[PDB]
Parts: structure tokens; C-alpha cells; sequence
């Protein structure tokens, strides 16, 4: 019968294969390609050219990561397509060989992060209309997904259409309001702080003091560690304190094996434990160019927004992305804005003089089941429905405006 | 709306007798003599730059010299004016035997030459 | 079926059935259309809202009032709020209900011609009437002699009537209503650093201006109190628990009712153009029209403007006679109920404009019946 | 200067810009950016052996703010803080600039149309008693300019840093229920080219960056006259692409950004600003006035403020009222259009026109009695 | 953010740009000596550990330039422990790292000379150096108590490790 949409989300970190109707991704990839070392080619002064049918010798994926004689390539950066020659081939295995869609029977949803140059959706509705020739396509907003992905498992009562989205992949972080279904996307704020940022911090802090990390397996032990003994602490200064005074309680053994023989290899697990997570709150740390911590941003996002959905936006703080499942994170961010935001309150009721003291604001930050995938399954629950196919672009559109038809976006 | 409104706004006879008799170098000049410029119609200039182009194309390759030289200088200049005029109608013949009179024009009149055709509020 | 009755107020929608004692649907005017493109699918559900949810949802939305000085300014909006009213506020399907509508006097005579074709020939009602909401006043005050004081959302205007008949010269009309007093706090609010601009939060200017704003009784005694004691201000908790601040505020507002020079009006204020049109009737009328004033229509609902209003009159009428203010805590619906009256009245069904004659009058029909 | 030999000084304290000189004088002495600035170390900047005080004011806290974290004293007309306020003034009338003995002074300052009350009275305070001048005078935004241009009727459409004021006068005669206020001016440009130059892949964040992306502005933006030819042109053809050097020497490429950025005072919807553009909000003012003054105020808008000086905002301006007169006055009819009479005074001296009608205005009542405010008249 | 100077009372000279603080300290020198336990030597060996991640650092008391110089001279100080393998050849080195000479406000190689007005007075140089070295006598004695672990009195592979993180990149040498 009629065919399943696809669903395609190319993080930064991971890339989420399926079709629409199923209730999660039939495959999550690393979003990488291998491609033939060929650095004994007499590359003088140039990069590498291809010949024949050498261009099809790669693998993406889980097939890509530790190849012998491939490099593996890493062609998306802060959420966007850096090189389109490797996203290209990227998008060809991932259409004929793992979804195993031909593509001019499906439609596809793509996604995009808020930041997106107009040009890189220019240059993917070309890929996906002139190389791949799908009928339609229809590239969605990543937040308003994740809302709707959270809305559609809430019980009665939770279930509401208002909620700062707080997403935060491997490239980047933003705070996007949504209000009655409507993103209010002036008010966006961008935190350029991810799990990539984060990883690289550990990387750097175990390098200056755990040198025994064979370097080409140095970012596999600084993810895996961040991935399973970090977590968001209260505060440095007393954390610091605590590992010196208790630190049999406080630093761990994580013991590696050695991909070049098998040798184990063993290291003291320490300050990267919190330090870290703490990156959100203290973003100098890993990138100069930023100091607002994230439970500052937050309010900022929301006290712009109009004053009647101002309440609502606190009352449904919604994490999503894989970097906000750390431990605690939830924890520590309404401890802070229920600071803020009563500190706020407290200054206007003292300046109206103890009459109308204010009815005080609820903050919650709630954190569903889904975060790994969530955008994904928003995504795949938005395919199934009829008006999809409707505001898809249809391909007999594109053959009359143009790749111009994918200029705008959500401002 | 409120910003939709659009608001705030050559003898004919003379060239086939020069031709007939062989008078190769005066068949040039009896075109040059009249030039349609001060003219507001386009059939007289179609027709004029169409005779023009007659003897072009029936002058041989070799007498292009004498042609040229022949004329004076704003002469030469109106010769320019015809030549970046048989370009805009191509043909299996005529532009390859245009480049090489621009070719001559050029020696004869210099790149100052050509910022008249490209200067000049009339044409030919 | 049973008669509808359809007050096409500048501010509220008041609607329900004739007979009935009060409305069975009250909402306000107001259409809204979404600030922000950025719908979602299946929620970001509608092109425009209507009523009531436009205030609950207003904070995402431009609200437009398609009627201006009682004068309709958006006929597609308009239209809009009539099918709102008939097919989801009362659930009733038109084309055999009666339908009283209302308008305010002196309003244009293309107005009302427009209205009428829409009922006939939208909504294909089988009758209708379009009666003038002052003498609507004197039903609901039960009587027949008086001179009404209505003063809306958007028209302020005087009827005299005598013994049951109306004295069409005297009539008097001002532009000033609840949304000139409403602009006007917006205004002044500004001298305490409280900006809104925003039209969603003028609605909540609007809530501000009904829960504290009053009418002195002596302007400038007040004023001159304001300046030595706090015991004026009164504190407001907006929607972000805000605290804002009104002081003399509370009273300037509704002050330029009696001097509208305070907005650049030129005219005289509403105590002075009543007395005008008594002293435009004839001499023998005066002395009831005095006795019998009525006021109506919501911005009647201030604090003190009984006591300022009769205040106001004895002092420019001569002293040898009583001046009485009627003053019925109703008087908001007053308007509502007495269409509901005049449309149960035995007397009144012959008089409805039907299908049958617009069919053969067409819309020019609502100039000679409804007088 | 006084017949006393009183000097007597002009001063505008802008939230942008602090411009005040001498009454009479034809230039403001001493433009200098109203900010204040205190120093910190920063890892990533080079310190050097330049002298930085524990406190900077003023034209050198922006050109030193690579090491200074920055402050505004005012805002939108209102002083956020005034401690800063009284540190730029206390500069203002310092050896760096005016070196005058205040106490023997007259000093004319100004107050934005429709302002916050306690601020023009702490404001009136601290001239009285802590600089012990010895006149005060607060002049109006609106009549100032009419002086610089000589006018006794226009309506001023002041765009200043913080905010907009449309403010008619008719033969002198104040309208003050017609003032107009829109809340987007030239600090709210410069937020949102600082949101488009993100968008391109750049970053601007720290205080000092702020500065820098106003000489951003200043020098490349410009009001497109026709938007859909800009924007033609720009997808088109690679001519509006223009580079620019930050102080760190990062070449950054600056696009379609320069005509985006001042469109929201057309737009302002593109801030998330509620409501219409200048040059509607401009003729709603217009068409409120009393009906035969309409005609006079049509051949008088006078522009004021640096937030005019965009390229092309006259241009943009009359182009705009044009067709809101023929769409809503003449409902359509085109040729009847050409008799309409319409003037924007666009004097080039207009980025100082409110000080120097200022100037103008001391000068011509130097030594009369009702006008300066005497500390023999305060504290009463 | 960052830690900032916290012990400065409503009343302590200012030599230079610099607050002089007490010291509770066995060593000769200009500074106060009784009721203190916490201090500000201590405030910067509590802080240390964090307070080198901040890439920027707002001055705005007279005791963050004293804070900082402790927190710079730290940097110094793990330098050489870091070589150690006694805390009491740590300790013995200290005593001539204290006494050795560091530049001074207003130098050509004194690190923040855009931050620290240089002095004039003859007494102020005298008191502000002596108060300089009393403040490096303690600081290296205290964490030579703090670096070496006691169970095998080797330099600790935590304090160490910071030994690449100079405070917001500024030397003291
Ligand atoms: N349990 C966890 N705790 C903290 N971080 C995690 C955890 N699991 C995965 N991550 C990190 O989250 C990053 C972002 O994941 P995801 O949001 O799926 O990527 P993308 O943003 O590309 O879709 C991963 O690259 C991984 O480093
Ligand atoms: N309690 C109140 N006090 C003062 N004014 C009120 C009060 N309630 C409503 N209003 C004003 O009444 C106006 C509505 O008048 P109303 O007669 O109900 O509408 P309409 O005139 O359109 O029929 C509103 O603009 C509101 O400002
Ligand atoms: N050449 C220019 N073109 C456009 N805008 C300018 C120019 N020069 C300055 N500006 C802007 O105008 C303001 C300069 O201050 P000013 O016009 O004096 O405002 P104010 O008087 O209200 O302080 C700043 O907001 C600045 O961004
Ligand atoms: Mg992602
Ligand atoms: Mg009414
Ligand atoms: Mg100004």
C-alpha cells in the first residue's frame, strides 16, 4: 500500500534512520564517513582527486569508526553540513543502503538547527531534489519536534502545548519559547557550549595529568568517561574539597583496553567528574567568547517573552538532546531560576510596599524518557499524519520557484 | 499596502554599382556617406547596416588594408560603429569575417575607437 | 422558535434569548490573529481566534476590534463574530430564530443597510429589527420618560424621550467611551515608568482601568490630596506578578469624561451635553427629563459617576427643581434586556422585517421600517 | 557667554552620545560617548604598560574597553545609575573638556518628550546640589530643533539612541496629546545586527564588543529606498558583500545584514517590536491633527538625531508617506497625487540640530528673567 | 564569575593599589598577626583549584590585587614542588623562593603594570616589599603541608597537575 514517510535527523554527534509510524529510530548511527587513505598519492600542492569508481569505496556509521585503512571524516559542525562532497555521499548510504528506501517513492523529513545558514537549506534541497529526487520533503524545526515529542507521552493535565525547549545535542545548545504551538523565535537565545565541548574539556584535563592514554583512543576514553562517571555538581569550590579530604570515596578506576595489541591500560578518574558539566553554568571555561551560564540565558529567553505566556514557559521546562542527561542537571537549573526568578519578585513587592505581595512562580524542569531519540520521534509521529503531506514541498513546486522555496525558516 | 503603490515616477545603387564595377575601396566609402544615426526609424537602419554589411562580406580578405586605411578618421569610427553592429546577427559567414575587420579597425582607430561606439547616444 | 437577542457591542458580545432575564453568552469583540508564523502541526490549529479564547491566548496574538466608535470597521471580522456567537456561544442554527440587533444613533445610514443584507442573506434569518440602544435603556428601566445616558466601549450618546416619544434634534452624540479612558491610562501611566504599548497588554490596562479606576466628586480637591497623602495608591499584580503602582491616576482616567480636553477633544464633557439637550427640548418637557435621568452602558459602572454626574447638573440647571439619577446596578446589560423585552412583546411581531419584504425592498428596507 | 561673564553652557546628555559646548557656538564642542568603564584582566587579551585607571569615563572608556568592562549610564532616556551619571558629568564639566567653574555657571540641558517624572526631578536636584550651578533650564527635544532649523511649525521625528519620538508643534502652539512614541531606536539596531552578524558564523558578545558593532553600523548600514530591489539585488549579484576590520584584525565579510538591520524601524516586527513603522506611525500622527493643520504639518517633517542619518531614510520616508497618503486619503487617485505637497528637512548639520537649537535658544535669553531656573528660586 | 576577595574589612591600609591584609604567620613582616585562622593566604590555596579556570576576572576591591598575587605566586610556588620529592626538601627549598626577588608595581617585567600604579615613597617601597616577602614566606610554607601526600611524601599527582594552568595566563616571573 501507501509508503511510510522517512525520517532523517543528521546530528551533529549521531544521525537517526527510520521510517514514519514506528515508535523509535531503526537505526542510530555516528554521524561520520570513512573514506580511502591515500596520502602516498603525490598531493603536492592540492587536495586529493578522484578517479573512476574509487568515490563509492567508503563506509559511514558503525562500519566507519575503527576501519584499519580508512580516515574517518566527521563532515557535520556546530549542527551544520561543513563539506557537502562527504554529506552527499553520506546521504547516499543512508537512503539505498540502511533505510533501503528508494527515494523517489517516499517523502522525506529532514531536520535543521535554528542557526542554519539560509544557504545550507539552498544546498539540501538541492541534494535531496535533484540527486536523490524525492517528491517531497519538508525540513521541520528541531524544537517544536522535541516539544511535541514530550506532549504526546504526557498524561492528562501535564499535556499542554507551552514550554521552553532546552535542546542540547553535540554541537550546540539552544533555549527556543514555545507558546500556544507557536515558536516565538525571536526570543531565541544560542549557548555554544555541547557534548562536544564538553568531551574536548575532558580530553584537555586528562592530557595535562593522565598521560598513559594511547593518543589514538584519547577522545573514545574522554567520551566514555563523561558518558558514565560524570555528573552536574552543586558547587566547585566545596567539590574541590571534598575529592582532597575523601578522595578513596571520590576518585574512580576506569580501567581501557589498548586497541594496538590488547594491553589494558588503567587511569584515576578525578576533577573531570564535575568539572565538565560545569561548563554549562560556567561556559568560560571551554569557549572565552561566552559567560552567561545557562540558568541565566533561561531567564533571559523567557522575560523577553510577552508577559501573559511569561508564567507558563516556567511551569514547563522541557530538556531534550543527549548532553542534558547528565545526573543532577535538572536539579541544579531549577535551583537556580527559582532563585532568580524569586529574587525578581522580591525587589517588586519591597517597591510596592508589602500590599499585593505576588503570588510566586513555580519553576520545573521536567526531563522524559525519549531524550536520546526525542526529536526523532516527534519527527516520526509528525510523518504519519495527512497535513504533512500537505505542507511538504512537493517536487512540481521546486521545478517552478527554484531551490529559493527553502530560503525561509521559523524566525 | 502601505508600500505596494508604485509612486514617485545609405544609397543602395551607389554600393551595388561600386560592387558591380569592382570599385572595392569607393563601394566602402558610398556606404559610409549617410548614416541613419540622426534617424528615428529602425527599418532605415536595419537596411542601412544590412547594406553595409553587403560589401563587408564581398570585400576580399587581403584588400582590407587599402579598405581601411582609405577612410578618415571618423570614417574609421563609423566603420566601428557597423562592425559591433553584424554581431549582434550572427551567421555561419559574417562573424568570422567581421573579427578580422575589427581586427583592422582597431590598428587603424585604437581602443579610443571602440569607447566611441561604446559612448555615442546614436546608432547606425 | 423564539426570538435572539444580539447586542453588537463596540466592547462585549451580549447575546442570548428574548424572554430570558440576562445574557446566555457575554464575549468580547475582539478577533486575534497569531504575532509569530511559526506554527507546528495539528496544534497551531487556526488561522484566527475568536472571543474568548483570543483573551486567554492573547499573549501570541494581535487582537483587532472590528467595531471603531460604534461604527462596523471589519465586516469579514464582523461576520466572524456573528457565526462565533450563533454557532458555537448559543449553538443555534439562525435560519429560524429572529434576531434583534442593536445600533447606536447617528451612526451612517450604509452602516445598518450593510448589517441587515448580511443576516438576510448569510444567515438567511427569517426576521430582524436593528433598534437604537437608548431607547432600548428605558425597558429595562421599566418606564417610558426620561433621558438616557448611554456610555459604551466606543460612543457616548444622549436620546431624550418624552412620554414615549423620542425628540430626534435634541439627540447628542461623543466620541469618548471605555476605550479613550483606556488609551488615556495607557498614556499616563507612563509618567511612572510603566510602559505597555503592546495591544495584548492593553487588554490588561482595560483590567487595571475596571478594578480601580473612580470619579471624584471635587477633581481638584482630589488632585490636591493625592499630593500630601499615599492613602490613594493602589497596587495591581500583573500576570508575571509584577506589582505596578496608580496613584492619582486612579481618577484622571476617568476624568476626561468631564473634561475632554485632556485627550484634545474640543467638545464639552458628558454632564454639559446632557444639560444641552434638556435645555434643546421644549419648556415644558425640562421638568421630567430632569427627574429621570438614566444612565447605562459599562462605563457608567465607576465609582462616583452618579454622585459626580448630579452633582455636575444641579449646579448648571436652576435650583427650584429636583434632579435625580437612575442608576439600576444592571445598567451594564440594560441594553441587552430591554431588546429582550420588546422582542416578547405581543405588539412588536408585526413589525419585524421578514425575508418576504427584503426580497422586494432589498437592503433600503432597514430606513423605512425601523423608525 | 553672560554680560556677567557667566559662561553659558549647552549640554544634551544623551543615552548614546554627550554633546555640549558654549551657547551661541554653530558646532557642539566635545562629542563623547556617555559610558563608564572599570578595568579587568581578561586570559585572552594582551596587558600592556597604558595606565588604566580604577575608573574610565567617557570617549576614553571606548577606546580603552578592550580592558574595561562598560556601562550605559542611561537608558531609553532614564539613568540606570546615578553614580555613573554623576562620574560623566563630573567629567563633562572636567579638566578633559568644558573646564568650567560651574558655580558661576548657566547650563541648559534638555528632557525627552513624555519622560518618567522622578528622573527630570533628581535630575533638576543634583545641578542644584552638587554642581551649585547658577541657572538650570530644561528645554524640549522638539522646540530645539525648530530653532536650529528656524521654524515656528513642522513635526520632529527625533531618533535618538534609546528611543523615537514624533513630536508635532503648530506656530508654536504644543500638541502634546499627539506626541508619539516608538520604542525602536538605534541601541535596538545594533542588538539586532549583533543577532544577524551570528547568523553569518560570527560572535559578538562581550561589552566591548558592543561598541564595535556600532562602528559597524555606523559605517555600512544603510536604509534600502525600495526593499524588494535590495533584496533583488543582493540574490542576484555579490556587490553588497563589504568587509570590515575588528580591532583584532579578524576580517569579517558583512552582506545583506546592512539594509536588514535598520529595515525594523520600517518593520518592526523583525525585533519583536508590536505595532507599525516609523512612517506609518509618523502619518497617524498626521491625520489625528485637527484638520487644517494636517496640510502644514505635510510640508514641515523635520528629522533629528543620529538614527536618522542612515543612508536614504529621507528617501524611504517620503516614499512612504507618499503611498500612505494615496492609498488612505486619496483612496487610489494617482494623478491627483502630484499635487500633494510634502517636505522632509533634511539638513546634514541634523545629528546635533536639538543641541545646537539649544545654542540658539541661550543665546537668545542669556540674561532674561522668567526663563533660567535660580538656585535663589530652588529650594522653595 | 570568579572568587573574589573576601576578609576586607570597612577599614585596612591600601599600599599602592593593594590591601594589607593580616597574615597569620610566624615570619617577620608589616601585617597584623592575632585573631585569624582563615586568611587571606588561605582564601587563595581554598580558591586556587578553581579559581585558575576562570578566563576572566573583574578587579574591584584593593584585596583582589592582594588575592591575586598570592594566586599568581601559587603558580610559581607548584613549580618547584612539583620537583620535590621530601616536603622537607620542599620546604627547605621554599624558604629561598620566599626570600628570592620578585619585580615590583611599575617595573619593566612586572606582570600587571597596567593594573598596579607603581609606588614612590621610600617607606612605601620598604613596607610594601617586606609586606610581598612575608606574604611568599607563608604561602610556600602552607602548601608544602598541602602538596607533598603523607603516605609516601611524594608531590601529589592532583595538586600537580595544575602546573600547566597559570592563573588567566599571567606569569609572575
Ligand atoms: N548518558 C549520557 N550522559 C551525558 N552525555 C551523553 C550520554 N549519552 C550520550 N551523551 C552525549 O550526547 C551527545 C549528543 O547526543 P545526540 O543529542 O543524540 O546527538 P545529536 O545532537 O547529534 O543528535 C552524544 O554525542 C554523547 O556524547
Ligand atoms: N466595573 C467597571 N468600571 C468601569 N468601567 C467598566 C467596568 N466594566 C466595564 N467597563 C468598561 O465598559 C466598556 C464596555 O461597555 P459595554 O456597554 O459593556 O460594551 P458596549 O458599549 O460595546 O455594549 C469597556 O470598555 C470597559 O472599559
Ligand atoms: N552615521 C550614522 N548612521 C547611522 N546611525 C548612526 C550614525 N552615527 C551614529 N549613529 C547612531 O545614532 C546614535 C548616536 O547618538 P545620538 O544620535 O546622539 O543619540 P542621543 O542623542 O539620543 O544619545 C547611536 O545610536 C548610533 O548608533
Ligand atoms: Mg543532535
Ligand atoms: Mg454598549
Ligand atoms: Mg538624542
Amino acid at each position: 500500500g501507501r509508503l511510510p514517510a522517512c525520517v532523517v535527523d543528521c546530528g551533529t554527534g549521531y544521525t537517526k534512520l527510520g521510517y514514519a509510524g514506528n515508535t523509535e529510530p531503526q537505526f542510530i548511527i555516528p554521524s561520520c564517513i570513512a573514506i580511502k587513505e591515500s596520502a602516498k598519492v603525490g598531493d603536492q600542492a592540492q587536495r586529493r582527486v578522484m578517479k573512476g569508481v574509487d568515490d563509492l569505496d567508503f563506509f559511514i556509521g558503525d562500519e566507519a569508526i575503527e576501519k584499519p585503512t580508512y580516515a574517518t571524516k566527521w563532515p557535520i559542525r556546530h549542527g551544520i553540513v561543513e563539506d557537502w562532497d562527504l554529506m552527499e555521499r553520506f546521504m547516499e548510504q543512508v537512503i539505498f543502503k540502511y533505510l533501503r528506501a528508494e527515494p523517489e517513492d517516499h517523502y522525506f523529513l529532514l531536520t535543521e538547527p535554528p542557526l542554519n545558514t539560509p544557504e545550507n537549506r539552498e544546498y539540501t534541497a538541492e541534494i535531496m531534489f535533484e540527486s536523490f529526487n524525492v517528491p517531497g520533503l519538508y525540513i521541520a524545526v528541531q524544537a517544536v519536534l522535541a516539544l511535541a515529542a514530550s506532549w504526546t507521552s504526557r498524561q492528562v493535565g501535564e499535556r499542554t502545548l507551552t514550554g521552553t525547549v532546552i535542546d542540547s545535542g553535540d554541537g550546540v545548545t539552544h533555549v527556543i519559547p514555545v507558546a500556544e504551538g507557536y515558536v516565538i523565535g525571536s526570543c531565541i537565545k544560542h549557548i555554544p557550549i555541547a557534548g562536544r565541548d564538553i568531551t574536548y574539556f575532558i580530553q584537555q584535563l586528562l592530557r595535562d595529568r593522565e598521560v598513559g592514554i594511547p593518543p589514538e583512543q584519547s577522545l573514545e576514553t574522554a567520551k566514555a568517561v563523561k558518558e558514565r562517571y560524570s555528573y552536574v555538581c552543586p558547587d566547585l569550590v566545596k567539590e574541590f574539597n571534598k575529592y582532597d579530604t575523601d578522595g578513596s570515596k571520590w576518585i574512580k578506576q576506569y580501567t581501557g583496553i589498548n586497541a594496538i595489541s590488547k594491553k589494558e591500560f588503567s587511569i584515576d578518574v578525578g576533577y573531570e567528574r564535575f568539572l565538565g558539566p560545569e561548563i554549562f553554568f560556567h561556559p568560560e571555561f571551554a569557549n572565552p567568547d561566552f559567560t552567561q551560564p545557562i540558568s541565566e540565558v533561561v531567564d533571559e529567553v523567557i522575560q523577553n517573552c510577552p508577559i501573559d505566556v511569561r508564567r507558563p514557559l516556567y511551569k514547563n521546562i522541557v530538556l531534550s538532546g543527549g548532553s542534558t542527561m547528565f545526573r543532577d542537571f535538572g536539579r541544579r537549573l531549577q535551583r537556580d531560576l527559582k532563585r532568580t526568578v524569586d529574587a525578581r519578585l522580591k525587589l517588586s513587592e519591597e517597591l510596592s510596599g508589602g500590599r499585593l505581595k505576588p503570588k510566586p512562580i513555580d519553576v520545573q524542569v521536567i526531563t522524559h524518557h525519549m531524550q536520546r531519540y526525542a526529536v526523532w520521534f516527534g519527527g516520526s509521529m509528525l510523518a504519519s499524519t495527512p497535513e504533512f503531506y500537505q505542507v511538504c514541498h512537493t517536487k512540481k513546486d521546486y521545478e517552478e520557484i527554484g531551490p529559493s522555496i527553502c530560503r525561509h525558516n521559523p524566525v | 499596502r502601505f508600500r505596494k503603490v508604485d509612486v514617485g515616477e545609405p544609397d543602395e545603387g551607389e554600393v551595388d554599382s561600386c560592387l558591380r564595377q569592382g570599385n572595392m575601396t569607393a563601394a566602402l566609402q558610398a556606404a559610409l556617406k549617410n548614416p541613419p544615426i540622426n534617424t528615428k526609424s529602425q527599418a532605415v537602419k536595419d537596411r542601412a547596416g544590412s547594406i553595409v554589411l553587403k560589401v563587408l562580406i564581398s570585400f576580399k580578405a587581403n584588400d582590407i588594408e587599402k579598405a581601411v586605411q582609405s577612410l578618415d578618421k571618423n570614417g574609421v569610427d563609423l566603420l566601428m560603429k557597423y562592425i559591433y553592429k553584424g554581431f549582434e546577427s550572427p551567421s555561419d559567414n559574417s562573424s568570422a569575417v567581421l573579427l578580422q575587420w575589427h581586427e583592422k579597425a582597431l590598428a587603424a582607430g585604437g581602443v579610443g575607437s571602440i569607447v566611441r561606439v561604446l559612448t555615442a547616444r546614436k546608432t547606425v | 422558535t423564539t426570538a435572539l437577542v444580539c447586542d453588537n457591542g463596540s466592547g462585549l458580545v451580549k447575546a442570548g434569548f428574548a424572554g430570558d432575564d440576562a445574557p446566555r453568552a457575554v464575549f468580547p469583540s475582539i478577533v486575534g490573529r497569531p504575532r509569530h508564523q511559526g506554527v507546528m502541526v495539528g496544534m497551531g490549529q487556526k488561522d484566527s481566534y475568536v472571543g474568548d479564547e483570543a483573551q486567554s491566548k492573547r499573549g501570541i496574538l494581535t487582537l483587532k476590534y472590528p467595531i471603531e466608535h460604534g461604527i462596523i470597521t471589519n465586516w469579514d471580522d464582523m461576520e466572524k463574530i456573528w457565526h462565533h456567537t450563533f454557532y458555537n456561544e448559543l449553538r443555534v442554527a439562525p435560519e429560524e430564530h429572529p434576531t434583534l440587533l442593536t445600533e447606536a444613533p447617528l451612526n451612517p445610514k450604509a452602516n445598518r443597510e450593510k448589517m441587515t443584507q448580511i443576516m438576510f442573506e448569510t444567515f438567511n434569518v427569517p426576521a430582524m429589527y436593528v433598534a437604537i440602544q437608548a431607547v432600548l435603556s428605558l425597558y429595562a428601566s421599566g418606564r417610558t420618560t426620561g433621558i438616557v445616558l448611554d456610555s459604551g466601549d466606543g460612543v457616548t450618546h444622549n436620546v431624550p424621550i418624552y412620554e414615549g416619544y423620542a425628540l430626534p434634534h435634541a439627540i447628542m452624540r461623543l466620541d469618548l467611551a471605555g476605550r479613550d479612558l483606556t488609551d488615556y491610562l495607557m498614556k499616563i501611566l507612563t509618567e511612572r515608568g510603566y510602559s505597555f504599548v503592546t495591544t495584548a497588554e492593553r487588554e490588561i490596562v482595560r483590567d487595571i482601568k475596571e478594578k480601580l479606576c473612580y470619579v471624584a466628586l471635587d477633581f481638584e480637591n482630589e488632585m490636591a490630596t493625592a499630593a500630601s497623602s499615599s492613602s490613594l495608591e493602589k497596587s495591581y499584580e500583573l500576570p508575571d506578578g509584577q506589582v505596578i503602582t496608580i496613584g492619582n491616576e486612579r481618577f484622571r482616567c476617568p476624568e476626561t469624561l468631564f473634561q475632554p480636553s485632556f485627550i484634545g477633544m474640543e467638545s464639552a464633557g458628558i454632564h454639559e451635553t446632557t444639560y444641552n439637550s434638556i435645555m434643546k427640548c421644549d419648556i415644558d418637557i425640562r421638568k421630567d427629563l430632569y427627574a429621570n435621568n438614566v444612565m447605562s452602558g459599562g462605563t457608567t459602572m465607576y465609582p462616583g459617576i452618579a454622585d459626580r454626574m448630579q452633582k455636575e447638573i444641579t449646579a448648571l440647571a436652576p435650583s427650584t427643581m429636583k434632579i435625580k439619577i437612575i442608576a439600576p446596578p444592571e445598567r451594564k446589560y440594560s441594553v441587552w434586556i430591554g431588546g429582550s423585552i420588546l422582542a416578547s412583546l405581543s405588539t412588536f411581531q408585526q413589525m419585524w422585517i421578514t425575508k418576504q419584504e427584503y426580497d422586494e425592498a432589498g437592503p433600503s428596507i432597514v430606513h423605512r421600517k425601523c423608525f | 557667554m553672560d554680560s556677567q561673564g557667566r559662561k553659558v553652557v549647552v549640554c544634551d546628555n544623551g543615552t548614546g552620545f554627550v554633546k555640549c559646548g558654549y551657547a551661541g557656538s554653530n558646532f557642539p564642542e566635545h562629542i563623547f560617548p556617555a559610558l563608564v568603564g572599570r578595568p579587568i584582566i581578561r586570559s585572552t587579551t594582551k596587558v600592556g604598560n597604558i595606565e588604566i585607571k580604577d575608573l574610565m569615563v567617557g570617549d576614553e572608556a571606548s577606546e580603552l574597553r578592550s580592558m574595561l568592562e562598560v556601562n550605559y549610564p542611561m537608558e531609553n532616556g532614564i539613568v540606570r545609575n546615578w553614580d555613573d551619571m554623576k562620574h560623566l558629568w563630573d567629567y563633562t564639566f572636567g579638566p578633559e573638556k568644558l573646564n568650567i567653574d560651574t558655580r558661576n555657571c548657566k547650563i541648559l540641558l534638555t528632557e525627552p518628550p513624555m519622560n518618567p517624572t522622578k528622573n527630570r526631578e533628581k535630575i533638576v536636584e543634583v545641578m542644584f546640589e552638587t554642581y551649585q550651578f547658577s541657572g538650570v533650564y530644561v528645554a524640549i527635544q522638539a522646540v530645539l530643533t525648530l530653532y536650529a532649523q528656524g521654524l515656528l511649525t513642522g513635526v520632529v521625528v527625533d531618533s535618538g539612541d534609546g528611543v523615537t519620538h514624533i513630536c508635532p508643534v503648530y506656530e508654536g502652539f504644543s500638541l502634546p496629546h499627539l506626541t508619539r512614541r516608538l520604542d525602536i531606536a538605534g541601541r535596538d539596531i545594533t542588538r539586532y545586527l549583533i543577532k544577524l552578524l551570528l547568523l553569518r558564523g560570527y560572535a559578538f558578545n562581550h561589552s566591548a564588543d558592543f561598541e564595535t558593532v556600532r562602528m559597524i553600523k555606523e559605517k555600512l548600514c544603510y536604509v534600502g529606498y525600495n526593499i524588494e530591489q535590495e533584496q533583488k539585488l543582493a540574490l542576484e549579484t555579490t556587490v553588497l558583500v563589504e568587509s570590515y576590520t575588528l580591532p583584532d584584525g579578524r576580517i569579517i565579510k558583512v552582506g545583506g545584514e546592512r539594509f536588514e538591520a535598520p529595515e525594523a524601524l520600517f518593520q518592526p516586527h523583525l525585533i519583536n517590536v508590536e505595532g507599525v513603522g516609523v512612517a506609518e506611525l509618523l502619518f497617524n500622527t498626521i491625520q489625528a491633527a485637527d484638520i487644517d493643520t494636517r496640510s502644514e504639518f505635510y510640508k514641515h517633517i523635520v528629522l533629528s538625531g543620529g538614527s536618522t542619518m542612515y543612508p536614504g531614510l529621507p528617501s524611504r520616508l517620503e516614499r512612504e508617506l507618499k503611498q500612505l497618503y494615496l492609498e488612505r486619503v486619496l483612496k487610489g487617485d494617482v494623478e491627483k497625487l502630484s499635487k500633494f505637497k510634502i517636505r522632509i528637512e533634511d539638513p546634514p548639520r541634523r545629528k546635533h540640530m536639538v543641541f545646537l537649537g539649544g545654542a540658539v535658544l541661550a543665546d537668545i535669553m542669556k540674561d532674561k528673567d522668567n526663563f533660567w531656573m535660580t538656585r535663589q528660586e530652588y529650594q522653595e | 564569575p570568579a572568587y573574589h576577595s573576601s576578609l576586607m574589612d570597612p577599614d585596612t591600609k591600601l599600599i599602592g593599589n593593594m590591601a594589607l591584609l593580616p597574615i597569620r604567620s610566624q615570619f617577620k613582616g608589616p601585617a597584623p598577626r592575632e585573631t585569624k585562622d582563615t586568611d587571606i593566604v588561605d582564601e587563595a590555596i581554598y580558591y586556587f583549584k578553581a579559581n585558575v579556570f576562570f578566563k576572566n576576572y573583574e578587579i574591584k576591591n584593593e584585596a583582589d590585587r592582594t588575592l591575586i598575587y598570592i594566586t599568581l605566586y601559587i603558580s610559581e610556588c607548584l613549580k618547584k614542588l612539583q620537583k620535590c620529592n621530601s616536603k622537607s626538601q620542599g620546604e627547605k627549598e621554599m624558604y629561598t623562593l620566599g626570600i628570592t626577588n620578585f619585580p615590583i608595581p611599575g617595573e619593566p617585567g612586572f606582570p600587571l603594570n597596567a593594573i598596579y600604579a607603581k609606588p614612590a615613597n621610600k617607606q612605601e617601597d620598604e613596607v610594601m616589599r617586606a609586606y610581598l616577602q612575608q606574604l611568599r614566606q607563608e604561602t610556600g610554607l602552607r602548601l608544602c603541608e598541602k602538596v607533598f601526600d603523607p603516605q609516601n611524601d611524594k608531590p601529589s599527582k592532583w595538586w600537580t597537575c595544575f602546573v600547566k594552568r597559570q592563573f588567566m595566563n599571567k606569569s609572575l616571573s
